[PDB]
């Protein structure tokens, strides 16, 4: 049968959420590519190059135009007229606006298509803003995180397909089932918090014990994720703070790349 | 004369535009640009030095880790702080780990559809293919069956008449040299690479959090509590499941990558005589195993002007002769100061002009050592591990050439390895030898846990006055990697990275000298200019980090 | 003449001795004893209806599941609850799943070393083997090597002078009739079905919590709570994670374990000619997907002489006829009340007073249906499909007579499935035949989910006065299970479990009739009476549980 | 090179401790048997029957004396003699105290063995103890759980091997790396019981949000164990609370088997 289509472009993104994709097991990238979806453009892995690779989105957007799903990572530089992402000569936000015309859903994959993330972090060298800042007029589903957990872009994807419209959104337009709730109230060293239990420096006694990494500086208070109970990989109990690290916000505006790994975060 | 543009380059990370001026079929000129720039070291200023490593580790995901590790060696350097030797058995792991699932991918995923032709595939026996095979490779999954079920799923994509990211690919050019069988077979071995790569960063994610972007490093050494008696943290069992992972990587290795290495080179002869892009090669020493930084499993050095035998060790990432030669110039960069700078003094002030051919082209700066261009990553680390007279390497190198002489009755002389093929060949060497750093790394921290040592983490401090300087060396998947800070009243006023791909990438320098990438496509045949496949094999050979080369 | 004691059987579940008269080099006269007893029915007793499938789950840990379903079944019959839709989907996935895990262990871990001699496998040429294969299998894990690899982990195990549980083995025995070659490959593929297995309990787990010992269950449904929009329960992400195993099954059952069948059939023929344990058979329909706990996937029937036209066919677990010809007797068991029981006045008296030939030798009770001996498990579920015309079981044989009709050049009838291999291949079509029922339930759920049902279960109410009676009946991995529980004032006042391996392996009954293990043993020849491989050859091929059959 | 000796012999067993093995995956079975250790008994798995077995199992006795572990799994049962289970005409508690006489070090895998579990429970009809019951001049190493996490076990072995003596144990004998912490006191749901946020009924509007299962019947709070960080079956995400079910207290002595599903536990 004929399968999906999607078209991804990147725009100031530093490829760790492409690379996410190959350590996702439901589906596998392999299973991905040939049984799930057309990638119809993807920069990383296309045997096309140059003139030709170019040629082929222009097709895939006339032959797909109202059915394929755009994806983009990275970060849009506005500063001086779009120069700081040039590819085939024009600016990066052009291609993006272009394609988003045609476009049945559109995915802002990680923290800097979400909100602006590192890119647009400190003095913001190049004007770096979110998907949702180029595309007024349309609803960007948001997936955060410096890169999201894979299958929380995936499984996003299968109920687009599966069932025939995104999955329920919060006000950040972020999946509930991914989104919805705060690490910190759902974290398995919650007892430890309650009881006064915790690490002051890495290797202290109350680390090598497993006890609560607040005072090393853990944004799970104020970061809206899944990663205490999704987690990492599909090999079992592996995330930020179960390796031993707080967690610092990644996904979450204000938060990741704004405060110091050992600030302490505010407790609702 | 024709000018041609190459823009986007695929199968690569990140933002590439490459033109080339032809004469009567033959590359004459080259221009490399990177064309996307952030601004990282400005980003991470003004900062307290221990924060700038979860930052700048997101200069690059595909070799991710690198950054990470580059940074808090930076800030340790500047706080003379000795790591904890259970630290650096941890941080050693994590990098030779990450560095597998790194070079597979780009043979396979980035670098096999230049030499591949999937349509050719169509047209193989599978029983035919099994049995070239037969004496060259002992790997389980070479059978008929193998090859017949992936043949199916290629014909099961074409028959869908949705080919996607393989649709308008360089299907029949005459630069395409396999026979049928032989890319049934690279195609076969393109999904099994899949499931290796995946093995290799279950190892990562178990010490470092996560990956992409590991969340285990600190200013001082690790985040990972050692304790075999603790619930939660990194005890007997969780180290029995990283062993397990460890233990699933070498025989894909052994059996399949090396081997290809040796068959892509038995039938592409003529890249052994092309594509050198440098007479001068550099690579710092990796895997400290000492509680003072240093006692590196793996060795460095400087070759000059293609001589093995007169080089220059390099044994201490504090060496004052390397130090003192890194310069960069942004005098062809869309910068404003063009006079070379020692990245302790770098600034990186954006000025961008457009493009000009004989002004500024690129957001990729110009590294020198000592006023010279230079060749980073596995060519430059394999060349200098054979100079140190290394017997590991020599003897995997001679197991490569022994699968090409069975295959084409010729050996491979040192000569030869300043080419594309080369080049590939030093990734593949590499990759095989460090499945022996994580058996070594990961008995020394049984072994070191065993005598009573649990240490993880020297906590820093950072004078509030004063002002103080810092550089961390590492060699990385690309070649050697620096990242150089300067503390002044306890904050960060100064941070420079200087990148693998920036040494290879890098633009025309304050002298007007041509840099590796530009260099190397000199000579290059094209048969067609409106498909220049062949300017795309040997700047894929370099394996382009662009996010890394710019930042 | 003599009388030979084998005692442990081993290469089972739990305890058992059998103890044979051989005369003229066959067996004449068997007993079949289970040695073991724990009182399950006892320890439940007294309790809450809702409490008991947590305690009874654990009459079993290699049938894991199937007690624990049995008992919620119990329940709700005498209740009058109607089960969820969703509740049976997901009830349905996890017996699917384990019974192909339960089947593949059978066949290699338990049973394969009666038929294969792993020491002649050291003399095989593992070429020759996978050529043995061309055109009977499309396996991709059957090449020369990938049967070298299996042959050095042998070598290396015998050089170790540490045979463990492979030592003192049938090693050279006559009735040993494999070649070198196909020995080497059932070793190979022992190996591969313990993976093939593991997927199989990563579908268990994902839906019961865990496994062994599943942990998702209520009398009123299931606690699994399904919100495709929800963090931390059923959602879309964890159902995709299921289907990744589901689809992971089907190869090595159809290209590997069915193939296998078929081969061990061709080397040993006269083992279709003898093993027959009864002339009268019963199983129950399973898998349930209406509203109201009934529309099997599977049907059921009672079979009375061998005689496939005249069954009488099962369509509902509240029938009649099959509840009140249900009975078990004590004559030749260790306990107190002897006449045959009704379960639901069922007691279970322990009496135990010495082996005795003519009195008491078993805690296994002795079942009749309406007076009748009868054989359960996968031969019966097999010859009652048979019997109902399902083409699918039709199909699903003919591929396995297929296959060994091309070894022998000789065909299969139906009488000769009343055999020691006849019940092997049942088990094997049962396998088969599962994995379809897994992509159904899989589907009718993602599909009754998308109409807007989330529903999973209804609350029980238990009046605190009143005597109910209650029956579940389930189709387990080694036939017909029932599990029959009296309320009275709100607590179980009576519980009774009667088994598949109960059936099978129970004593001579109250008119001193013989059941299937000790009918199957008479004519059983046997070259030397002190290493009697024939006889556990004919008892291994009804997949004794001997915790099951007394529990 | 030669592989330490294990013998194991099984009392009143469901077998679901030895059925444990065969999902884990560091080590696998097959990388146990013929790579960790020397079987050197094991009826499930054993090629020898009858008479070869109990011969195979004397040489080995004689052979390894002082340098074996002995693992039992199931209750043993004292009542009228010890007649309720009997190998080779022998009673079970025979076979087990003469194979203690010689062994390096003693293991109870699972609660039947460690504590009498589900077979010891209500009258106890056949007068079912634990292994340290039968054997009270020796150190035995209790493993409990219905059965347990099989690496709970596989890195016991592992580390007498690796380091020559067992881990840390508590004042049950139980290793602290598995046993050293209550369930409660490690719980991703704890946010939940803190702010009252629980499941009334499997099905409800809480039970589908993910909430606390104390008003179900968890006993968490009265039960050591890691079920809640190392979980089951190695994919990630999986134990019975995470799937929507109370722990039953199937590890603990006086909780499990004893308390009603739906009973309240103690919290402390
Ligand atoms: S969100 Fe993080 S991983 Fe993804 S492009 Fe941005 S920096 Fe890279
Ligand atoms: S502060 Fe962090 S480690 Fe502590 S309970 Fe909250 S999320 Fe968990
Ligand atoms: S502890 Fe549980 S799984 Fe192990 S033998 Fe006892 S009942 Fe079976
Ligand atoms: S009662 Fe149970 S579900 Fe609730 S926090 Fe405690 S252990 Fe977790
Ligand atoms: N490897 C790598 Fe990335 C580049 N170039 C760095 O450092
Ligand atoms: N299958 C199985 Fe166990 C037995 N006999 C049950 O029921
Ligand atoms: S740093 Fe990011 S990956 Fe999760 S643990 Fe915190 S939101
Ligand atoms: S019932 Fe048992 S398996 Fe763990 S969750 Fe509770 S101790
Ligand atoms: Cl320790
Ligand atoms: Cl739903
Ligand atoms: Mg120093
Ligand atoms: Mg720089
Ligand atoms: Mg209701
Ligand atoms: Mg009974
Ligand atoms: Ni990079």
């Amino acid at each position: 049968p004929q399968r999906p289509p999607v078209i991804w472009i990147g725009a100031q993104e530093c490829t760790g959420c492409t690379e996410s994709l190959l350590r996702a097991t439901h589906p596998t990238v392999e299973n991905l590519v040939l049984e799930t979806i057309s990638l119809e453009y993807h920069e990383v892995l296309s045997a096309a190059f140059g003139h030709q690779v170019e040629e082929n989105k222009h097709n895939a957007l006339e032959k797909y135009k109202g059915q394929y799903v755009l994806v983009v990572d990275g970060s849009i530089p506005l500063k001086d007229n779009g120069i700081y992402c040039m590819v085939a000569g024009e600016p990066i936000v052009d291609h993006i606006r272009k394609a988003a015309e045609g476009a049945a859903a559109i995915i802002a994959i990680g923290s800097c298509s979400a909100w602006g993330g590192v890119a647009a972090a400190g003095v913001n060298p190049t004007g770096a803003v979110s998907l949702q800042e180029v595309l007024p007029g349309k609803t960007v589903i948001n997936i955060p995180g410096c890169p999201p957990n894979p299958h929380n872009f995936l499984a996003t994807v299968a109920h687009i397909i599966t069932y025939g419209k995104p999955p329920k959104l919060d006000d950040k337009n972020r999946p509930t089932f991914a989104y919805g709730r705060l690490i910190h109230e759902h974290c398995e060293r919650r007892p430890h918090f309650d009881a006064g239990r915790f690490a002051k420096e890495f290797g202290d006694e109350g680390h090598r014990e497993g006890w609560c990494l607040y005072h090393l500086g853990c944004k799970g208070p104020e970061t809206y994720g899944n990663c205490s109970t999704l987690q990492f990989c599909d090999v079992g109990g592996v995330w930020p703070v179960a390796i031993g690290h707080p967690c610092y916000g990644c996904n979450e505006e204000g938060i990741g790349f704004h405060k110091g790994i050992h600030q302490l975060a505010n407790v609702e | 004369s024709q000018r041609i543009t190459i823009d986007p380059v695929t199968r690569i990370e990140g933002h590439l535009r490459i033109d080339c001026e032809i004469e009567n079929g033959v590359v004459s000129k080259a221009w490399a640009s990177g064309t996307m720039w952030r601004g990282m070291e400005e980003i991470v200023k003004n900062r307290d030095p221990r924060d700038a490593w979860m930052i700048v580790q997101r200069i690059c995901g595909v070799c991710t880790t690198t950054h990470a590790l580059s940074s808090v060696r930076a800030a340790e350097s500047a706080l003379n702080i000795d790591v904890p030797v259970n630290a650096q058995y941890i941080r050693n792991i994590i990098l030779a780990a990450h560095t597998t699932h790194d070079h597979i991918v780009h043979f396979y995923q980035l670098s096999a559809l230049d030499w591949v032709d999937i349509t050719s595939a169509l047209q193989a026996d599978p029983t035919k293919a099994s049995e070239m095979l037969k004496g060259v490779s002992t790997w389980h999954l070479n059978s008929p069956e193998e090859f017949t079920k992936v043949q199916n799923k290629i014909k099961d994509l074409v028959a869908s008449g949705q080919l996607g990211i393989f649709a308008n690919g360089y299907w029949g050019h005459p630069a395409m040299k396999l026979p049928p069988e032989v890319n049934l077979i690279a195609v076969a071995h393109y999904l099994q690479a899949l499931e290796c790569q995946r093995d290799a960063n279950r190892v990562v994610a178990l010490l470092g959090g996560k990956t992409p972007h590991i969340q285990n490093l600190a200013v001082g050494g690790v985040a990972n509590p050692i304790n075999l008696d603790g619930l939660g943290v990194l005890n007997l069992e969780r180290l029995m499941y990283i062993k397990s992972f460890i233990d699933k990587l070498s025989d894909f290795v052994e059996q399949v990558y090396k081997v290809d290495t040796a068959v892509i080179a038995a039938f592409y002869p003529e890249w052994l005589t092309r594509g050198k892009g440098a007479v001068n090669y550099l690579s710092v020493p990796e895997f400290p195993t000492d509680s003072k930084n240093g006692s590196f499993l793996f060795p460095g050095g400087y070759i000059e002007n293609a001589d093995l035998s007169s080089y220059r060790p390099i044994t201490s990432h504090s060496d004052e002769y390397l130090i003192k030669g890194i310069q960069e110039s942004a005098k062809h960069s869309w910068y404003k100061d063009e006079a070379p700078q020692a990245p302790w003094e770098g600034t990186t002030i954006p000025a961008y002009d457009g493009w000009s051919d004989d002004g500024k082209y690129s957001w990729v700066k110009s590294p020198t050592f000592y006023g010279k261009t230079v060749e980073v990553g596995p060519l430059a680390n394999m060349l200098v591990k054979l100079a140190a007279g290394r017997e590991s390497t020599q003897n995997k190198l001679n197991e490569i050439v022994a699968i090409y002489q069975k295959l084409t009755g010729n050996t491979l002389e040192v000569a030869q390895l300043h080419s594309t093929l080369g080049r590939i060949i030093g990734r593949t060497v590499h990759c095989c030898e460090l499945q022996d750093i994580l058996q070594n790394q990961y008995s020394a921290l049984i072994t070191n846990i065993g005598k009573g040592d649990h240490t993880t983490f020297v906590k820093p401090n950072i004078p509030a006055t004063g002002e103080f300087k810092g550089v961390g060396f590492l060699e990385a998947p690309k070649g050697m990697l620096s990242h150089w800070m300067v503390i002044k009243d306890g904050i960060i006023s100064n941070y420079q990275a200087v990148v693998p791909s920036t040494w290879n990438s890098g633009p025309r320098n304050f002298n007007d000298d041509v840099g590796p990438y530009e260099q190397s496509l000199v000579g290059t045949p094209v048969a067609d200019p409106n498909k220049p496949l062949e300017v795309v094999r040997t700047i894929h050979s370099f394996d382009p980090c662009m996010a890394c080369a710019v930042h």
